């Protein structure tokens, strides 16, 4: 992950206090697909919750980001919004 | 806040905002532009830049040009004051009669009615057209789709339905011209002037017109149908009225969506379509419905590119409609007008417990006779009529009489032909087709069955010969 | 006027060729 | 986010992102000239010995050996902490193969920061004495105050005569060869 | 003599090398040039290259500008200097282009000298709306008997000429151009019409022959030939219909009437397909881009009939489509059929049998119809259309009754009557008289092989000692039953005089 | 028509050899003093464009 | 100038010039191969490199090998000395009868004639063959298109066309064998020698 904020905090050695192991921030959102930075302890096919209350599922676990399919309208999701992993796969 | 244009490609304008980003579907007004260039936000690109589709031409746009966020989506005037007026995609009046002075506005983007706001009433709407009222009957409140190619006749069928239904309706009417000829819109406007449905001198107009035609850029053609939907939704919900919504045609909306899909950086779908064609058509079509607050009867024309029914846009539109009227070029080559395919039109009102047992049995008998004739046509084209048996000759003769009797002279098509248009009651339709199916008219020539309304005109034309 | 030297030189060469052609009687 | 002069140039790419981050880091502190001169010395040392560049741009070798070699050759240059952290960041993301680009991108900065605009003058033959100084006087009036001229001179006999002058924003082809070429083209296409 | 022209060309070739914000060609290939620089350039803006070529700035990317080159790509190298012109792509327009052959950019290629144009108009102009448009009511007289009777064309209408190769599409278009000489030489300025012929993808010899044919018939004085031949670049073939449409839009917006012919739009769509495939755009139906419908629709929507408040002008389009094996179910023909108001289909089968023009009456229709015809022509064409419909109904099965044989003979005589020679269009009065003689049963005793000779001799007889008949027809504007009886008597007298 | 074609051919030949001789003489017309004058004029024009900022 | 080969894949050769680049459709000669290898420029890839297509095989091409641009497209010898001789694409004599020793050379890439230069009127080429003259007459400056092969007398027909055009009209002929089999090319060459179209003794050869 090479974004301007990450490069800024890695040159200066900021070591940010946001523990992205159990949460994450949205890199990009479009057409029901959200690329999320963070969620280090996420697992494949796991449900997540967005800041607007919408749900999502993690389908791609890339070394750079996480690919989330959005269970609803993507207008409620914004770049940089907080995503919290539920810790469980989808159940009915 | 205030943004600046950072890219212009086709009808797609990328604008960069400094402080705050406008939301998706928000309308942005370009500053320094005379005829109100309005851009609708489609996606947030990132780095405080958003991507918009223009509702007009993008010529003369320079980079860094100021654009202003309106803080709301495209709002269009709704109410009794929009009746008799012509509006463009952004709701501005284009009939040169002054501004639309109303107090009520509505956004052209709205969520669909929920599953609990559904009505299941199925009452037959009588159109006066024999092939419609027999094989694929229309429902009072519901979606009707006229599928047809280039030159097979859909505007004529639209105008015939307006003449036969909209004048003797009582409730209201909305016409939405989507990507069609501006000559057609001018002719329909003057037709409604002459017929009294629009009053230029006073109130009590019954039809509101919204026009975005094929000369418009693809951004304008992809949103004008939503503007006509918004007028009909206000007339249905906030007034509780029965609304007639005519759209011509839906394929221009779903094609203008595909023209900008490559410029939005999307992977194309099969046969070079937009990958969100189904979802965009779903969100558009689900707003057209009959609710518990009010009723909407919608007639939509659909264009099939290159006379193909397996194209993804008509194949998607098929599942969103109640009654379908498929028009075929081959039937129009045979001189039968309207060129409705009898074996390709479905209604879902064609049920023996809804439209009557006799009406259902006659319609299924006609469809079986025409299917048998279609199966025999392969042997007829090679070995001729001599090899056929006597029952096959009776099948062919009755099917040809049925095909001629399905044709009907239309009142709006008289200028094309000269025949007086005939309005056929549905009881006369089922009586005439029951007479043909029973073999009571086998002694008459089939030319007497051509371009006549009732079966009495068949007998009169046969006696004239 | 800001006459370019190349344009003036071209005009001088054209006038020179015309005078020489008159001296040559219009021959090539 | 990053506090700087807000992009004195328009430099793009991932290498442009690295160069702008290094410029922001070296302008928040007072180490901009130091990091510029040690990057110039590092680029000179890489161009001096191509074997070092082949060692850095070898996917077979591990990144720990690459960063050890980078630190070893930065100790002898008496580098600062900022360029050491910049090179460690470059070798952490396996982007040190484009180490020539970022330095060149860093050479693209400190031209607008110092006001130096690149000018290129091409002549039919190289000239001096009456030339050069008057060209500098003419080019000095082409700038707003606070900017300087970095001039590169070229010679080419194929342009017959005249001068080819290019600045960082505009171009002028006021040369004898192109003038007579377009005049002969006009005479052929008209007469 | 020559030296004065040389001095004028030298004095007019002022370089004026000042300011000139420029860019550098990063790479050249496939007809698209990437340019680094040109920060303040506009979309669709015309630029000039260092070699004298011109281009259109298509893509406004951040780090480069993608420019579509109007010419060959061997004249542009890497690192060339691209200068912006400051104007969106425009062509010269005016009455100075009448009698001239120009390329897609407006540069004359006939060697007649410069065009003294005073105004330029852009090629990407939007079409008029509902309010500045009125119904098509004035007739467009192509001079073809079958077109003027059965598939009429009005001024402002878009009428398609569609058929296979070597079927007479260009012949119909050139005859339509030639027929306007009688209107242009007359005094009525309202009936004068200015023609534009756009040759796209044709051979250069064919365009030279067309220009010679227009010069011999003196139809060149009101005709502009826009040429983009088969050896030219694909962007020039794409640009030429829009350049010609802008030249016709000049007359449209100035209260004049213009007829424009695009021969042919299928080759323009092939050139645009080449441009899109070299731009790596996604192919669709038959590997064509998805905006080729928009390409033809934005071209043909500019041909329309204006209102009286807009000057009363008009622009008439005659697009040409070349089909393969007579298929009108292809993508491009179905697009142009859906755009235009009607078509004139040409049959290869009728062309092989000597029926020229090979117009398929059953497939060629016009949605305008009665508003695009004069009163006498409409009165006789309704009966002609009904009789040809009856003939096609009775000849489909008869492959007999006295009435059926009479209808067959009448339809055969009408079919032989509608045949017309090339490059000789007829005035509307001559066509009205000819169709009147055919419809009213005056050819019942005449063999179908002698209809042409009868037509020529009857035309000579009417022009010789029956000028008062033409004066009465022009004064009344139709055929009264009294003049109908007089015409029947003089036709009977003429046929008895010819043979007795 | 023969007289017209003969005169047009002679005019075309005269134009072609005049253009070629003009090109050759222009390539022979360059003197170092005029080259210095043209270089000074180009420098003055460049300075005048520098004034027009 | 002088360029160096930087890539070889198949018949595609990337050559880098550290100088002014040759234009598109320009001919380059490899300076190491003993057979004359010719490369033709297709596009400018950037960074002073060009992409070329080879007119012969690329077997022992080494990276950095010197390549000389000819300053022109592929130039071939032209003239009456080409009649009766077989030359390859690059004009080298392939009939093994020595050099062609012409004084005139012409580049194979050229523009079409302009609009003014076109012939307004059409004319018929006679060719002296009755069925061709009557039913399907040829046109001067036109393309005909010959259908049918194997044993239909195509070789005799084209040799008689050469003979009749040279005997009546006086113009010569050129055969361009594009992708032809080497066996069929040898058969046609010896048939033209045998039929008198090609003369190996005097200068009366016509093709
Ligand atoms: N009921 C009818 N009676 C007579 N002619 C008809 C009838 N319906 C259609 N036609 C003929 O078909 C033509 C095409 O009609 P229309 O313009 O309505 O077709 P369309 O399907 O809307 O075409 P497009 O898709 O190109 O708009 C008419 O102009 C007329 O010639
Ligand atoms: N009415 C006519 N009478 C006689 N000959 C005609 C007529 N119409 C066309 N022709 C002849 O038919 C031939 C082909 O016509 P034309 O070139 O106009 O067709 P086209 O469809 O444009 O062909 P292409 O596909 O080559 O452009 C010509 O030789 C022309 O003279
Ligand atoms: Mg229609
Ligand atoms: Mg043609």
């Amino acid at each position: 992950a090479e974004i301007s904020a990450v490069l800024e905090e890695k040159i200066l050695g900021a070591a940010p206090k946001e523990n992205l192991e159990e949460t994450g921030r949205v890199l990009s959102i479009g057409d029901g697909i959200a690329r999320v930075y963070g969620l280090k302890n996420i697992q494949a096919e796991e449900m997540v919750e967005f800041s607007s209350g919408l749900k999502g599922m993690a389908l791609n676990l890339e070394p750079d980001n996480v690919g989330i399919v959005v269970f609803g309208n993507d207008k409620h999701i914004k770049e940089g919004d907080i995503v919290k992993r539920t810790g469980a796969i989808v159940d009915v | 806040s205030n943004g600046q244009i950072t890219a212009v490609i086709g009808a797609v304008v990328d604008v960069q905002f400094e402080d705050q980003l406008p939301p998706i579907l928000n309308a942005l007004e370009v500053q320094g532009r005379s005829p109100r260039l309005i851009l609708e936000v489609a996606q947030h690109l990132g780095e405080n830049t958003v991507r918009t589709i223009a509702m007009d031409g993008t010529e003369g746009l320079v980079r860094g040009q100021n654009v202003l966020d309106t803080g709301a989506p495209i709002k269009i005037p709704v109410g009794p004051e929009t009746l008799g007026r012509i509006m463009n995609v952004i709701g501005e009046p284009i009939d040169e009669r002054g501004p639309i002075v109303t107090d009520k506005f509505a956004a052209i983007h709205a969520d669909a009615p929920e599953f609990v706001e559904m009505s299941v009433q199925q009452e037959i709407l009588v159109t006066g057209i024999k092939v419609v009222d027999l094989l694929a009957p229309y429902a009072k409140g519901g979606k009707i789709g006229l599928f047809g190619g280039a030159g097979v006749g859909k505007t004529v069928l639209i105008m015939e339905l307006i003449n036969n239904v909209a004048k003797a309706h009582g409730g209201y009417s909305v016409f939405a011209g989507v990507g069609e000829r501006t000559r057609e819109g001018n002719d329909l406007y003057h037709e409604m002037i002459e017929s009294g449905v629009i009053s230029l001198k006073d109130k009590t107009s019954k039809v509101a017109l919204v026009y975005g035609q094929m000369n418009e850029p693809p951004g304008a053609r992809a949103r004008v149908a939503l503007t006509g939907l918004t007028v009909a939704e206000y007339f249905r919900d906030q007034e509780g009225q029965d609304v007639l919504l005519f759209i011509d045609n839906i394929f221009r909306f779903t094609q203008a969506g595909s023209e900008v899909s490559a410029l939005l950086g999307r992977i194309p779908s099969a046969v070079g379509y937009q990958p969100t064609l189904a979802t965009d058509m779903g969100t558009m079509q689900e707003r057209i419905t009959t609710t518990k607050k009010g009723s909407i009867t919608s007639v939509q024309a659909i264009y099939v590119p290159a006379d193909d029914l397996t194209d993804p846009a008509p194949a998607t539109t098929f599942a969103h409609l109640d009654a379908t009227t498929v028009l075929s070029r081959a039937i129009a080559e045979l001189g039968i007008y309207p060129a409705v395919d009898p074996l390709d039109s479905t209604s879902r009102i064609l049920d023996p417990n809804i439209i009557g047992e006799e009406h259902y049995n006659i319609a299924r008998g006609v469809q079986k006779i025409l299917q048998d004739y279609k199966s025999l046509q392969d042997i007829i084209a090679i070995l001729g009529m001599d090899e056929l048996s006597e029952e096959d000759k009776l099948i062919v003769s009755r099917a040809r009489k049925i095909q001629r009797f399905l044709s009907q002279p239309f009142q709006v098509a008289e200028v094309f032909t000269g025949h007086a248009g005939k309005l056929v009651p549905i009881k006369d339709t089922i009586k005439g087709f029951k007479m043909i199916l029973n073999g009571e008219l086998d002694h008459l020539p089939e030319v007497a069955f051509y371009m006549v309304g009732p079966i009495e005109e068949v007998v009169a034309k046969a006696e004239k010969i | 006027k800001a006459v370019d030297p190349i344009q003036k030189l071209f005009l001088d060469k054209i006038k020179e060729y015309d005078q020489k052609s008159k001296a040559a009687g219009g021959k090539l | 986010a990053t506090q700087l002069v807000k992009a004195p140039i328009q430099v793009f790419g991932i290498e442009g992102r690295y160069a702008t981050a290094l410029y922001s880091a070296a302008v928040k502190q007072k180490k901009l000239e130091a990091v510029e001169k040690d990057l110039v010395q590092l680029n000179a040392s890489l161009k001096k010995f191509p074997r070092l560049g082949e060692l850095l741009k070898n996917p077979t070798l591990s990144r720990q050996l690459k960063k050890d070699a980078i630190g070893s050759m930065l100790k002898e240059q008496k580098a600062v902490d900022l360029t050491s952290n910049f090179l460690d960041l470059l070798t952490e993301n396996n982007r040190l193969k484009m180490v020539d680009g970022v330095i060149n991108a860093f050479k693209t900065i400190m031209a607008a920061h110092r006001g130096e605009v690149i000018c290129e003058v091409t002549s039919a033959k190289p000239l001096d004495e009456a030339a050069r100084k008057d060209l500098e006087v003419a080019l000095k009036g082409f700038l707003k105050p606070g900017q300087n001229i970095k001039l590169t001179l070229k010679t080419d006999p194929a342009i017959i005569g005249g001068l080819v002058v290019s600045i960082g924003d505009r171009f002028v082809d006021m040369s004898i060869g192109t003038k007579i070429k377009r005049y002969t083209a006009a005479l052929k296409t008209a007469v | 003599e020559i030296s004065a022209v040389l001095e004028e060309k030298i004095l007019g070739a002022a370089p004026k090398e000042n300011l000139e914000e420029t860019g550098r060609v990063l790479s050249i290939g496939d007809g698209i040039a990437r340019v680094y620089g040109l920060k303040n350039i506009q979309a669709e803006e015309m630029v000039e290259f260092s070699s004298g070529l011109k281009g259109m700035a298509l893509n406004l990317e951040p780090d480069n500008v993608g420019i579509v080159v109007f010419g060959n790509d061997k004249h542009i190298k890497e690192g060339d200097i691209v200068k912006r012109t400051g104007a969106i792509v425009d062509v010269p327009v005016g009455e100075e282009l009448l009698g001239r052959v120009v390329d897609a950019l407006g540069n004359p290629i006939d060697g007649k000298g410069p065009i003294g144009s005073k105004t330029r108009q852009r090629v990407g102009v939007k079409a008029p709306g509902i309010i500045p448009r009125v119904s098509v009511r004035e007739p467009m007289q192509t001079g073809m008997k079958a077109v003027d009777s059965l598939v009429p064309i009005g001024r402002g209408q878009r009428e398609l000429i569609i058929g296979d190769r070597q079927t007479g599409k260009t012949a119909i278009a050139i005859d339509a151009i030639i027929n306007q000489k009688r209107f242009n030489d007359a005094q009525d300025e309202k009936k004068k019409l200015y023609c534009v012929y756009v040759a796209i993808g044709q051979k250069r010899s064919t365009v030279a022959q067309i220009v010679k044919r227009l010069t011999d018939t003196d139809a060149m004085r009101y005709t502009i030939v826009v040429s983009a031949t088969a050896s030219d670049a694909a962007p020039l073939q794409y640009l030429a219909p829009y350049s010609g449409c802008a030249m016709g839009e000049f007359f449209r917006d100035n209260g004049k009437h213009a007829l424009i012919i695009y021969d042919d739009l299928s080759k323009q769509a092939v050139a645009y397909r080449q441009m899109s495939l070299l731009l790596r755009r996604p192919p669709g139906r038959e590997a064509y881009p998805g905006d080729v419908f928009y390409l033809h629709s934005r071209l043909l929507e500019r041909a329309a009939k204006m209102s009286e408040s807009n000057g009363g002008g008009s622009l008439t389009a005659l697009p040409v489509i070349e089909t393969q094996a007579g298929d009108v179910s292809a993508y491009i023909p179905t697009n142009v059929i859906s755009i235009t108001d009607g078509q004139i289909f040409l049959e290869t089968e009728l062309f092989y049998k000597g029926i020229r023009p090979a117009i398929n009456v059953g497939l060629s229709v016009s949605r305008v119809g009665s508003a695009a015809q004069t009163r006498a022509m409409k009165q006789v064409a309704g009966s002609m259309k009904l009789e040809l419909a009856q003939y096609r109904e009775v000849a489909a099965f008869a492959q007999l009754d006295a009435s059926t044989q009479q209808l067959l003979s009448r339809g055969v005589r009408l079919t032989e009557l509608l045949k017309q020679g090339q490059y000789v269009p007829m005035a509307i009065e001559d066509q009205v008289a000819i169709i009147y003689c055919g419809v009213r049963g005056h050819l019942d005793k005449v063999e179908p092989s002698k209809i042409t000779k009868f037509e020529k001799e009857f035309s000579q007889h009417i022009k010789t000692s029956h000028r008062d008949i033409l004066d009465t027809i022009a004064k009344e504007g139709q055929i009264s039953p009294d003049t109908d009886a007089k015409l029947k008597k003089v036709v009977t007298d003429f046929l008895s005089t010819f043979q007795a | 028509d023969y007289h017209l074609e003969t005169e047009r051919a002679q005019r075309q030949i005269k134009q072609k050899n005049m253009v070629d001789w003009i090109v050759r003489n222009v390539m022979k017309s360059i003197t170092p003093e005029q080259e210095r004058l043209m270089l000074s004029k180009c420098i003055s024009d460049l300075k005048a464009m520098s004034i027009k900022a």
